[PDB]
């Protein structure tokens, strides 16, 4: 199961 | 033993096209069970091992959305870290996310991790506490800062010791058959001398999973590094893992040199002497 | 479509009680979860986001996660009426349920239900009935005869005076309906002219 | 930009048995950047059909692929692989060993 | 800038027309979507975009193209206008999907009605009614009551304007103009609202009372070759004084 | 009938000068009662009209903190709209901010408002129901976010809603003979023929109050605004309020020229044609 | 009397 | 950034008799920013003591003053307001008329 | 006529009952009134804050304005101990009352009063007496003789075991006074 | 983000000395303040910024200069010390004036003692007393009692180590050190605290336990010519052991 959470851009 | 649920993503710039390469995989332990590639016809994350093929249009209209965006939130970084780097948009670059969880033999979480590098070095790494956050640039930094700010260390310790976990059990149940089996290391010595004066000791293991293993030389029953040549672990294409390791011994003294294998598969470590 | 259930209402609580509002989820390792607020006429509005499991506490506002039981909730303590409105509950920010629409019914301390007759402003042959200052209890059944029309209930918060009144209107093609919409209510200073 | 060199491996699935037909496999791994031309050598003619894995890398960010095809290892029959990368000024070519 | 954009704010359609709704946002939001939402049901995704020429369907993507030129516009296409697309569309852009923190603001929606025959609009027919002597003597109180009647699509604003300024206070209109012939499916609609205010405000004849209706119908380029006036875009209202009764 | 109290507030920014300029006043309908200036010797709130001279200490220490603050609260906000907005720190800005309640004959509450503009345009403005904002730009959509998580429109609609009309009537009353007069128009014709073809009539107003008017021209009794010439309404510096309204005529129908007078000192509207 | 609350910095 | 440029009206506070000292007010209203010059004018030169309102602004946020001195009207003697602001090139001169 | 006029106690509820704390401000104009909770020797904490008529809900704390009257206040609904302490009323974050001390007395299941005497380590004839386990009634008296010094009651909780005892202790500089002088209330077992 | 700061914590000083205090912030606080707090009566403002620059007087201003440029510090200072000015002072700052939600955090205080001769002050004498045998029978349990007696100022801590690890449980010290002699105004203090014990703790012989108090007095720098022992800040105890006699 991919993160659905956590990720954004820099 | 234990296991591991991990996401490698991978996104490599191609100047003069604002559509960078991108490539998403999903490891259980040793094993891969999904992948998406940006230039691959079908644009959906694809299975790779049996087991994740009973997931239905829920999972995967889902895990593609997830993967597509982790591809489109890299498009954006490279564009940024130009910027925060101050390097020609004539160059191709690197950046690399890794995120998974590990569990014990008892499947209880272990550990958590979400990194980053740019160009192959570390840009920034979450801590082990999963609360903090490791920067080594001023350019991390001030990721650091806009990261904090919209929760991501806490967004991800959700992520990392519950769902990761969550479906890691799922994976390794519905996947029994793959995933819980411990293939044991078929072994065996070469003796191919180089001269009269020397001969070359060469202690194989085959046809084994998980890659996890440890092949040591003994002269007189003490390890011995100060000759001993030891192969980067290998894959085969079958799902099995190799690995030999070699010592060069004066000739006439083939039976003061043994080699222990070292396998999750082994009941106990294997001893090996020419024959 | 199942995607994401809601209690689908109306709901009706009376003002400064708790409301309590629900939603399931079917595509489980779903990880973000959002509450939005839409006033009648207008346009969604985020108010609460949850990504982790238990009690999110935001002023009035608390929502609440269950990823056991595929589950979202939202507490409103101390419901004003200004609160009635479509509440929607979103997974991922993706998909949305039907709505739950809430009616924080308001506390009228002294009522004086009554059904005046206006008259226009304008030619005054053409009137209209008035049910109004009645309680929150007092519920409004639409018309039985085709050609009558009946509004809903609504409150007025006349800021004016600080004072919350529930009105109804009702009006007829002619004259063969005279205040003649009879369906709750024991007082009425309902005069004839 | 650090720049990692390629390693190569060259190697059978199963231990090589001449005419019974087996899987020559080429590992290069501990690589930056990504980018990397690897071909698979019949007495230095160019194998036409080769399958590769997908891009993973491993704890230090270095790259890694598995190229492999089908062949039918021969006593006389020569077989190699002919690794390209941005960090060498001509192509590697490591030839394969039964007992490597 | 000012979050989500959208136009029209309404549209009238006749069956199997060419239109596109636009929408925009400057906020370097690459996550967008696309939703419909019935009065009674509630947001249905048609298509999203999570990023720049990504652009994937939804849950009733049927009669509705989209496109994605541009991190900054996703417009929403109907290639064959159907009554089956009569409803209120909205467009929402955030910052991240696969992330909870940031915000998903949405548009003003676009409201779209589709009929089969345009003669089916109607301007609306607008009444203000004066408190009742009975209610402002047994009340201390005075409430205005408004009519806007005969009218279709089933969308207008409607404010109050007491002495040429808008007022927010002991105001009440109805929460969806109801309509006029339930059973009947292309049914004209009509929508009532109060004004309340204190009964001696009401007793001077200095004060003055409007109830204002904008109703949003056909445009100056649409033709016409009927009898009755040219159901344009227009504003009706209707008009009350004060008085010592 | 009918009253309001309103405070206008205005920071405008000297650059390399030092504080910015800040110019609070109080309006009780068209009557200034108080004012602050940031270059004023005192640093006091200070009176205008009369009725607020009967105020002790209590008031006067409790307004002056309060606009000082309210200055305080621009001298920052002109420091944060420049980040927001990416402005040099070298050209003067100006921030705009205007509160205040309206009230009926009965003195019963009809509005509130609260509104915001950087540099003549419209910034966030608080909608007329006083629970809505409406931002402009994003940089407005920041303040929206910080205002709402301060419970802004809540806290102002109680100050509006209530403390403001509950002062406007102590104002009212405590100073009936300056608020609550109705000084009527003083009225008049001049006729100046601009050639011998056609001839100017105008329609005089003097020594009003209040502000609010309207004068109208009729020919045959039907509005004209065709050769219609109306000034902006001025001041005198008496307190009262003058304004004219002129038609060129063609000379030989002065008489069917007349000119409509409305306003709250009079009884009736006003009819003028001349002698 | 001055608002005494609800003014805050942008 | 808004620039509006400022509309200028000059009379007498109560209507002007020759040799009745009175008020000649200089009333400038529509305009932004806030910084302005006023002066009012004896025959072009300009009049020394000058008290102005204090600075309040309109709905659409255009300020407003009035500038005023107390003066004797004078049968032949010509007034006006000369206003320089940010707007305008050339300060704008308008000349006192008793019936405007 | 203090900016703030506080109702100054000290107060005393039993546990899990509702204390009513009051304040009253001179200055009509002030709009905005907060509640602060100060532990002994430590520092005010806003616990709440008011600007607007009417009751304010925050869990067990309820806070009341009333414009009209000049009057503020605070329910504690179901009163703890770690309540016991000063609360301070505040207009406009700028002026503060004097306070008024909270003691909710804790729900002392079965007393045991006894007055027992200690004797110190390494002297003799120096020892302090020690009234002890008697119930939240009881209330400790002044000293009356000036060379007497008494202490205040004050709770002990042994989580160990889940026991909660009032004691409060009384020495004098001489023996010439033995235990016949804090003024009893309950039973004296020596 | 350390909340806010003063210094010292604990200060004697001879009538007629310099003396400041510090304030602090890590936060971004335009409005600060300062309090006195005498036991009995409550917090009184002395002066506050609503700004850099900007300075006002509160309540009881006189005494006191205390005003600062930086929005980050606000000192304050004694110019001539007085006993009239012997009390604790509470620092306080909020994002925000004329605003309610923001938060008014204020400091750990600062506890200031003013006396006409320095050699008023005086390091406590302490005293543990052990249990009764009639408490360990009556009762299954054993209460210790610290005492604390003739020291100046009344700046004291006081915890219990029982085994030289600190305890919190069974543990009462009085709210505010009583004063040996209440009608003199310059007079010597002192402090009681409670430590109760399972009856089987204190009836083994190898359990430990010391009563500790801290003292505030006078520094090193600090002036002193008199015969008896340098009132210096120090740590006084009484220790006592365990008995099954």
């Amino acid at each position: 199961e991919a993160a659905g959470i956590g990720i954004l851009t820099v | 033993g234990s296991h591991s649920m991990r996401y490698f993503f991978t996104s490599v710039s191609r100047p003069g096209r604002g559509e960078p390469r991108f490539i998403a995989v999903g490891y259980v332990d040793d094993t891969q069970f999904v992948r998406f590639d940006s230039d691959a016809a079908s644009q959906r994350m694809e299975p790779r091992a049996p087991w994740i093929e009973q997931e239905g249009p829920e999972y995967w209209d889902g895990e593609t959305r997830k993967v597509k965006a982790h591809s489109q939130t890299h498009r954006v970084d490279l564009g940024t870290l130009r910027g925060y780097y101050n390097q020609s948009e004539a160059g191709s670059h690197t950046v690399q996310r890794m995120y998974g969880c590990d569990v014990g033999s008892d499947w209880r979480f272990l550990r958590g991790y979400h990194q980053y590098a740019y160009d192959g070095k570390d840009y920034i790494a979450l801590k082990e506490d999963l609360r903090s956050w490791t920067a080594a640039d001023m350019a991390a930094q001030t990721t650091k800062h806009k990261w904090e700010a919209a929760h991501v260390a806490e967004q991800l310790r959700a992520y990392l010791e519950g769902t990761c976990v969550e479906w890691l059990r799922r994976y390794l149940e519905n996947g029994k058959e793959t995933l819980q089996r411990t293939d044991a290391p078929k072994t065996h010595m070469t003796h191919h001398a180089v001269s009269d004066h020397e001969a070359t000791l060469r202690c194989w293991a085959l046809s084994f999973y998980p890659a996890e293993i440890t092949l040591t030389w003994q002269r007189d029953g003490e390890d011995q590094t100060q000759d001993t040549e030891l192969v980067e672990t290998r894959p085969a294409g079958d799902g099995t893992f190799q690995k030999w390791a070699a010592v060069v011994v004066p000739s006439g003294q083939e039976q003061r040199y043994t080699c222990h294998v070292q396998h999750e598969g082994l009941p106990k470590p294997l001893t090996l002497r020419w024959e | 479509q199942k995607e994401v259930e809601q209690n689908s209402g109306p709901l009706s609580v009376p003002e400064g009680a708790i409301a309590s509002l629900n939603c399931t989820y079917s595509d489980r390792g779903s990880q973000s979860f959002f509450w939005y607020r839409q006033y009648s006429g207008k346009s969604p509005e985020l108010i609460m986001s949850i990504y982790s499991n238990g009690d999110k506490e935001d002023g009035r506002f608390t929502a609440q996660l269950n990823k056991a039981s595929q589950y979202v909730s939202l507490l409103i303590r101390d419901s004003q009426p200004s609160d009635s409105a479509t509440y929607l509950c979103a997974v991922q920010k993706l998909v949305f349920g039907t709505g739950t629409r809430l009616l924080v019914s308001p506390n009228i301390q002294n009522p004086d239900p009554a059904v005046y007759q206006l008259r226009d402003s304008k030619s005054s042959d053409k009137s209209v009935c008035l049910f109004t200052d009645f309680d929150s209890q007092t519920n409004v059944s639409q018309s039985k005869d085709s050609d009558v029309y009946i509004t809903d209930k609504c409150v007025l918060d006349m800021r004016s005076m600080d004072f919350k009144s529930n009105s109804a209107v009702a009006w007829s093609n002619k004259s063969d309906f005279a205040c003649a919409n009879a369906f709750n209510n024991s007082i009425i200073p309902e005069d004839t002219f | 930009m650090i720049q990692r060199t390629p390693k190569i491996q060259v190697y059978s699935r199963h231990p090589a048995e001449n005419g019974k037909s087996n899987f020559l496999n080429c590992y290069v791994s501990g690589f930056h950047p990504s980018d990397i031309e690897v071909d698979l050598l019949k007495n230095g003619e160019r194998i036409e059909k080769v399958e590769h894995s997908d891009l993973s890398f491993s704890k230090d960010w270095s790259f890694y692929l598995l190229y492999y095809t089908e062949f039918t290892p021969t006593e006389k029959d020569e077989y190699a692989c002919r690794v390209n990368h941005v960090t060498l000024s001509q192509p590697k070519i490591v030839k394969w060993d039964r007992d490597m | 800038n000012a979050g989500v954009t959208q136009t029209p704010k309404f549209q009238v359609l006749k069956t199997g027309q060419s239109m596109t709704l636009q929408c925009a946002q400057d906020m370097n939001h690459e996550y967008m979507s696309w939703y419909r939402q019935d009065p009674g049901m509630g947001l249905r995704l048609i298509h999203y975009s999570v990023g720049a020429g990504i652009t994937d369907q939804g849950e009733v993507p049927n009669g509705y193209n989209v496109s994605r030129s541009t991190t900054e516009d996703f417009p929403l296409r109907l290639l064959s206008a159907a009554p089956s697309q009569t409803s209120v569309y909205f467009c929402a852009s955030s910052y991240s999907f696969t992330e909870a923190t940031y915000e998903q603001y949405f548009g003003p929606g676009t409201r779209l009605t589709v009929t089969e025959d345009l003669k089916n609009v109607f301007p609306p027919e607008v009444a203000v009614f004066e408190p009742s002597e009975a209610e402002i003597s047994h009340t201390q109180k005075a409430t205005l009551v408004c009519l806007a009647t005969g009218f279709y699509p089933d969308h207008v604003e409607l404010s109050w304007w007491v002495n040429g300024k808008e007022v927010h206070s002991g105001v009440c209109t109805d929460p969806q103009p109801l309509k006029e012939q339930p059973a009947l499916n292309d049914s004209r609609y009509a929508l009532s609202s109060r004004l309340r205010v204190s009964a001696t405000f009401w007793q001077d004849p200095r004060n003055h009372f409007r109830c204002q209706v904008q109703f949003y119908g056909l445009s100056e380029n649409d033709e016409w070759t009927q009898d009755r006036a040219k159901p344009v875009t227009q504003i009706v209202s209707a008009e009350a004084w004060g008085r010592a009764d």
